[PDB]
């Protein structure tokens, strides 16, 4: 994976360049954002269970998916779905701290689409659930944090679709 | 013995009755 | 503690402590005096924190302290308060350690099993900890309060 | 020009933790290693076993240091949850691929390796095949008795680095273990 | 099923390892009976010595329930 | 393992006591020492190879052990001995940071005597090597650090013997 | 970086970031501004640091700059200085990252094997890095120098 | 099913089916006709069983059907009844299969996790199943009721 | 796998329907057949080696395949072929008890053709061997059993081809 | 392990004797008892959680053990104790079905005392808990069943002490 | 036995005995009285069964009782009969147990290896067991004979 700080460093290392003021400005930008991100991450971790419940209520449950024949029908499948939701939330939080989406590409997004297609998990509904989590998270974290949080959720959704 | 809890708990029960409030969704 | 965690990672990788690991130890030991102060404040106000949080909890959940409810009766009510006191003590330990290792071993691992046997409702123990946070946070300075808050939130998360 | 994360990359190293259980170790330290066993051998991606998956008597013997991590891993494979999730849905050649992945950390090295294990499965148990890999010399060199198995992408034999990337990074499990209540294709969108 | 309790000490004579190998070197453990013959051989080929063997579970000379 | 901070906490938890001023004073004592310990640890890590070389020169090499028929004879055995020396140094450093000897008991000391007896490794010589390392370390770390460092080396030596 | 390391530990535990781990991140972001200044100082003085450190190293070990030695000859001497410059660049990256992860991936993994093929003596290389630390320390403020020292020491530890 | 379980164990052992396993299959096929009748009885009386069980549950636990409770509101109360109906359907499938395997995969694995997200109390759910058993037993013949009881008991045990 | 009984259950569960009389009739049909199947299975298990021998004599041996240059030339390949025959027999017996072809699809049939093509195993000859086994089995089991037994053998043959 | 039927066969096989009338009488005795045992086992399984709760209330909880400084203090230790209680109950039920105490010796009893002594688990309290479970079980199972149930509980208690 | 097998499966699953597993135990205990009678009949007729089966086997395989053959000579012929008696005793134990587990430990594991050392042909031994079944079947009632047949068949399957 890569984080914001390392991403700058890596770009300079391929050039072979020592760090310069322009590079330092990007690093400085991250350092101001950082405090906000830490606070946001703690909020999400404490309210994680609630976030998933609310998001499921908004998109997944009370639907044909939960009703017989649906992918989220049966307790085993319901539990699997909320398990996946929790994974996505945890990785989004990691990405937000890191300030880079790379981690999402590596662990979360690798082979996911193909696996989902074979399983018969509906991608569109999953995307919907990610978007629902984002909205819920946005409220909890507060507006400044929400903008940062949103991009990582959006990154996941675009990958899946 | 939880003696401090025993006296404080009864003090709390005497000062206020919970058996009427009813749960509030809030 | 912070120390234990750092050392354990190093030992597993069979290496001396990284500059990063050393830095975290330095930061932690600087914060030590402040952390001890936060713990002392909460220790002193323990009886108040438990009791006021208890009252809020009984208001929030009348049912538990009702003839039908599990917590009903003075002995039962005392036990619920005793539990709150235990959890408060744990929080203070966490703050001075700078991590949850102490908290986790003593109070969260196996917690699901124990309360379920007792039939005490956990979807409410968490609320009691939230309550305790609110009271405790009001006795602390803003910076101190935030530090203390994290540990309270961890407990709520763990349940 | 190429960057530090170009070939093998930085990630797969450092995502690998050797875990050894120590008798003295705190319960919180021990339980992180136990959870790692469950997550390598049963493919618990979330990394925290659901209680029904756990095996408690074995966990107690492990926490007591009456058995080794190696012997715990052997018990897991002889377990019924192993057989239902990994033996029963798959075909024998895929069963072998999953064995090497689950214990050993790698894709099967060769068709000759596949054939030996398939002949074990057919003539003797699933358990006899589980016993063979753990008893195998490869197993004993990389992990011995103390180390919990890890994902290792070898590269020593030819073709194994590719294969082991495909089995650890892209072959997420794609079949349902349970036969009952098959999901209908439609109902994709939620209305 | 029968089980053996076994103590052994094993040296690394082919290579020198930096990571802590004490748990591998001296290992009291419980072994299923059907596994022990293989596990004994393994310790002997390594040039380990088998310090002790006791049958933890099971009865000696039992025709059934074994 | 256990550290000084956790050791106080554990003692109070078995009593069930909330943390008190006397307890706080012990914790405070550790916190003052801590900065010094971190500096000492960095010194040891940088000079680790040298420390082992000097200690071996003082006790192990140019001796009967290195000469044929000695335990440290053959390259394989020489290498194993300096590997063990490195272990002792690394764990003593860990203990010094922790401020607790527990880790030494849990990892280094446990089973060592029995293993050594089966191997035929001579304990007395090993102890001698540990004592030699201590003296070398003492010089590098400086006096204030040395006192703290010494107790952990002594703890190892007593355990082995 | 500090961030990368924290995330990796959490992933292994399969947990959200702990309060203690979050605190470590907070401390790093606060320190960042100071760290950037330290790195800038070293970047400016780089040419001088490399040159002075080279001289000290050659004084410490005549052999490397001798017919037997690897450094002998102009081209070879330049290459040895180039290597010192590479290590200095890595150290600056390390200081801003707050961890040696950047340093370690670029410079410390496989270093033994690389140098052994070249036949360069590793202990001499370590001496050159020690030399660089001494020069760097003089330019830096005492507090700054201590911070910088750790990263320099790590390099010396990693290859010796 | 009985059949499935027997075959699966044999496949893992890589053996043909044991004499004892064959005997158990024979017993199951003999019992099958009886089992089908028991299932039919419960299916016919389903609406009544659910309703009676519901009443008992609500009487035993006021809270679920209260503003605080999950069941509160008509929609919620309907869902609680729907759940009871689902569990009854599962039990009937179990009786004809002769095993809880059908029941277990559809309803008991992951049940805790599902209910915990919903925040429904699991012990209440168990009570509802117990209630359903009492009603069901009355409709069934004594011998039939014993058979049916086991399957009901399994559910109650699992939801704990 | 899924047995006959579970197959009925599955069909009703996706509909969400409780079991009905028509469904019950299918279940009833299986229960009458069941006793016959158990008897047949025991016959096959006792005569398994003989069945394979006779089938090999009918198709595989005394042929070009066994002679040098053939896929069943060499002891290693001969033994592999008789091992495959045994597997087919065992799985067909399992399917016959189950009253469902699913187990054959899940374990035997899945990826078999592709494996055979890479190996160079001749499918046609294999199919011939399965058909030969069927005839031998038919005799042993007796007519009522034979009809049931035949469909599973036929299912294997069709899958392979 | 060994059950009543196998135990008889075990004894006759060492003698080399064919099954005799006296042996048959022991087997006959078991077969009459069997129906009662099956009923008792189902009762215990359904009420298992309650049995453990009642027994803990009777002996373990509201005691010094649960209070700080006691072996059942901390959630971890409390949970371990109720887990052990569950084990004892489950194995006693298995023994009662089997009609043999061997299984208790093979799985529960062997090494338990020594383990408990190293842990510092108090044996006397454990025994007390087993006896409490027996009383609770006795009520549920009914008198005829209770006599059979009692011996296995007593066997556990004697083993521990 | 049936009991042992059921408990062992439960212990592996770490669960109390399933309703289906309990039902199988119930059926077996009902069958038990009949099983004991079947065993008694075979025990009484054992001497006759062994003798008749021996004759048929020697008729089926003249070779075994020929100078080359293992059975040749009085002592050898006695041993072959002794073996048949052992297998009959095992079958009786199996009938009362309702499972071959007892039989399997004493007679079927290592059988190939034992016979290979002796150089006795295993297929001939199987024929002798088949012979024993035919004699035994005639003495038994048709329903009883079917039950007994399964156990005889298992033996034949196990060594083949
Ligand atoms: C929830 C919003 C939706 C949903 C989820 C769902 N997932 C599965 C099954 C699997 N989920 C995964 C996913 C992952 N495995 C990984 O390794 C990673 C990335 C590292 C992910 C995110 C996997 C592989 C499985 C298969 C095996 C398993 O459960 O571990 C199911 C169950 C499918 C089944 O038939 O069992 C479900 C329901 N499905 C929905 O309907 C929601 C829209
Ligand atoms: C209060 C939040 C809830 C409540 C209280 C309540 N608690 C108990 C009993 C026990 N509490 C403990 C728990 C602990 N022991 C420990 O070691 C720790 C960790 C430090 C804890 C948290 C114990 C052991 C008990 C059991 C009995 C005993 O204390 O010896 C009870 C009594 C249980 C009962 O069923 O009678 C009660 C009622 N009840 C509520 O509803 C509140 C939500
Ligand atoms: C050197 C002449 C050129 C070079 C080589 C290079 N290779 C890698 C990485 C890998 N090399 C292999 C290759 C093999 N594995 C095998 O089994 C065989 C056959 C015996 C070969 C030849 C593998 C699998 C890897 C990846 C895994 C590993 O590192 O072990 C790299 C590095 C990529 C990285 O990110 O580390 C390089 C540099 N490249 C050059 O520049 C030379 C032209
Ligand atoms: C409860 C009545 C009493 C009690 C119990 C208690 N036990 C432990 C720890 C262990 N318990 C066992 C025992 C078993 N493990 C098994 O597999 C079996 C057989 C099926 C038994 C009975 C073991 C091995 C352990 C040690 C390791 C482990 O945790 O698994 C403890 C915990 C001690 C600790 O701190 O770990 C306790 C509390 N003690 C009481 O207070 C009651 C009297
Ligand atoms: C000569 C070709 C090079 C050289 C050699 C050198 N060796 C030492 C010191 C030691 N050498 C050994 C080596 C061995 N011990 C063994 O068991 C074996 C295998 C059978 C060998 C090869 C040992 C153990 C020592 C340590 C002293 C001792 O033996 O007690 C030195 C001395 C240097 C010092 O002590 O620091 C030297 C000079 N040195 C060169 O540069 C030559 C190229
Ligand atoms: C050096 C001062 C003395 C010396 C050492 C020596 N040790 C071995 C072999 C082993 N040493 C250990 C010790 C440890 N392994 C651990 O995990 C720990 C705790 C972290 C320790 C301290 C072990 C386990 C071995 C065996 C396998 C291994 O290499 O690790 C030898 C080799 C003996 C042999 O024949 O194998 C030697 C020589 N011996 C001396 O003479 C010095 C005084
Ligand atoms: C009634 C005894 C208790 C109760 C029930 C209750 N359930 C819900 C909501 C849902 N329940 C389910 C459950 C299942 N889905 C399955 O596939 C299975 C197994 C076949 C079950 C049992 C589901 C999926 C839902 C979610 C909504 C949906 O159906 O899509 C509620 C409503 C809670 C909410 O907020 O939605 C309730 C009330 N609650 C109690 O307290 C009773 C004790
Ligand atoms: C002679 C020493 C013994 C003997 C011989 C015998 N063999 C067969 C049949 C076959 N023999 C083979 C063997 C091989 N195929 C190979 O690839 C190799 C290695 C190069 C060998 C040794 C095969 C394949 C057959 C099958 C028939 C065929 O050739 O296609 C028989 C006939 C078997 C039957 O029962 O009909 C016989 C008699 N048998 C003895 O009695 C001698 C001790
Ligand atoms: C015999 C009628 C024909 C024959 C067979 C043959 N098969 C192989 C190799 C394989 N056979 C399989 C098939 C299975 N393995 C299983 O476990 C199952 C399901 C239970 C089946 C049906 C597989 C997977 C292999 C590959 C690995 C292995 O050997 O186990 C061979 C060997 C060919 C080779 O060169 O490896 C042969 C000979 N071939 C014939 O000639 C007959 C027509």
């Amino acid at each position: 994976m890569q984080d914001a700080i390392t991403a700058v460093i890596n770009n300079y290392d391929v050039q072979g360049k020592y760090l310069d003021g322009a590079a330092l400005d990007k690093l400085k930008a991250y350092f101001t954002t950082g405090a906000v991100r830490v606070r946001a991450a703690a909020v999400i971790s404490s309210n994680a269970t609630t976030i998933i419940k609310e998001a499921a209520a908004k998109a997944l449950i009370y639907s044909d998916l939960t009703r017989p024949g649906g992918n989220m029908y049966t307790t085993r499948r319901y539990a699997a779905c909320i398990r996946d939701m929790d994974y996505f939330l945890r990785y989004a939080t990691y990405a937000m701290l890191a300030g880079d989406p790379s981690i999402l590409d590596e662990r979360v997004l690798n082979g996911l689409k193909e696996t989902y297609n074979s399983l018969g998990v509906p991608i569109a509904a999953t995307v919907g659930g990610i978007q629902a989590m984002k909205e819920v998270v946005g409220g909890l974290v507060g507006p400044d944090a929400a903008k940062e949080a949103s991009i990582y959720f959006d990154y996941l959704s675009s990958g899946l679709s | 013995s939880l003696g401090s809890w025993l006296d404080a708990a009864r003090d709390l029960i005497s000062q206020n009755d919970y058996s009427q409030k009813a749960i509030e969704v809030e | 503690s912070v120390l234990t965690k750092a050392i354990v990672n190093a030992d597993a990788e069979a290496r001396y402590l990284s500059p990063g690991e050393l830095d975290r130890i330095k930061s932690f030991v600087a914060s030590g005096e402040r952390r001890l102060r936060i713990a002392q404040t909460l220790t002193e106000a323990r009886e108040r924190i438990v009791k006021q949080a208890g009252d809020q909890l009984f208001q929030k959940r009348p049912d538990v302290v009702s003839p039908g409810g599990n917590a009903y009766g003075e002995k039962m009510t005392a036990l619920c308060l005793r539990d709150l006191d235990y959890y408060l003590r744990l929080v203070t330990y966490g703050i001075v350690a700078g991590d949850v290792t102490p908290i986790e071993e003593i109070g969260i691992i196996g917690v699901k099993e124990m309360y379920n046997s007792l039939q005490t409702p956990i979807p409410a123990v968490a609320e009691g900890v939230r309550a305790m946070k609110n009271v405790a946070t009001s006795l602390l300075s803003g910076d101190d309060a935030a530090e203390a808050g994290f540990y309270f939130d961890y407990l709520v998360g763990a349940m | 020009g190429q960057s530090v994360e170009v070939g093998v990359g930085t990630l797969r190293r450092q995502l690998e933790h050797i875990y050894r259980i120590a008798p003295d170790a705190t319960r919180s330290e021990k339980d992180v290693a136990i959870n790692a066993i469950y997550r390598q051998v049963l493919d618990v991606f979330a990394g925290i076993p659901p209680s029904y998956l756990r095996l408690s008597e074995a966990e107690s013997k492990l926490k007591n240091n009456e058995i080794s991590v190696r012997e715990f891993v052997r018990r897991l494979g002889r377990s019924e949850n192993y057989r239902k999730r990994f033996f029963e849905p798959y075909s024998s050649p895929k069963v072998v691929e999953l064995l090497t992945k689950h214990f050993l950390g790698r894709a099967p090295i060769s068709q000759q390796e596949i054939s030996t294990y398939v002949q074990i499965l057919g003539t003797k148990g699933l358990a006899a095949a589980v016993d063979a890999i753990v008893e195998s010399p490869e197993y004993l060199t990389i992990f011995n008795e103390d180390i919990v198995p890890y994902r290792r992408y070898p590269t020593l034999p030819a073709g194994n680095y590719r294969a082991s990337v495909r089995v650890n990074d892209e072959e997420l499990i794609s079949q349902s273990w349970s036969s009952l209540s098959p999901t209908y294709t439609g109902y994709q969108y939620v209305t | 099923s029968r089980y053996f309790k076994v103590t052994a000490c094993i040296p690394s004579l082919k290579r020198v390892r930096t990571g802590r190998e004490l748990q591998n070197t001296f290992f009291t453990k419980l072994v299923p009976y059907e596994n022990w013959f293989t596990e004994q051989q393994r310790i002997q080929k390594a040039g380990g010595k088998v310090l002790s063997v006791k049958l933890f579970t099971g009865v000696q000379g039992a025709n059934t329930g074994v």
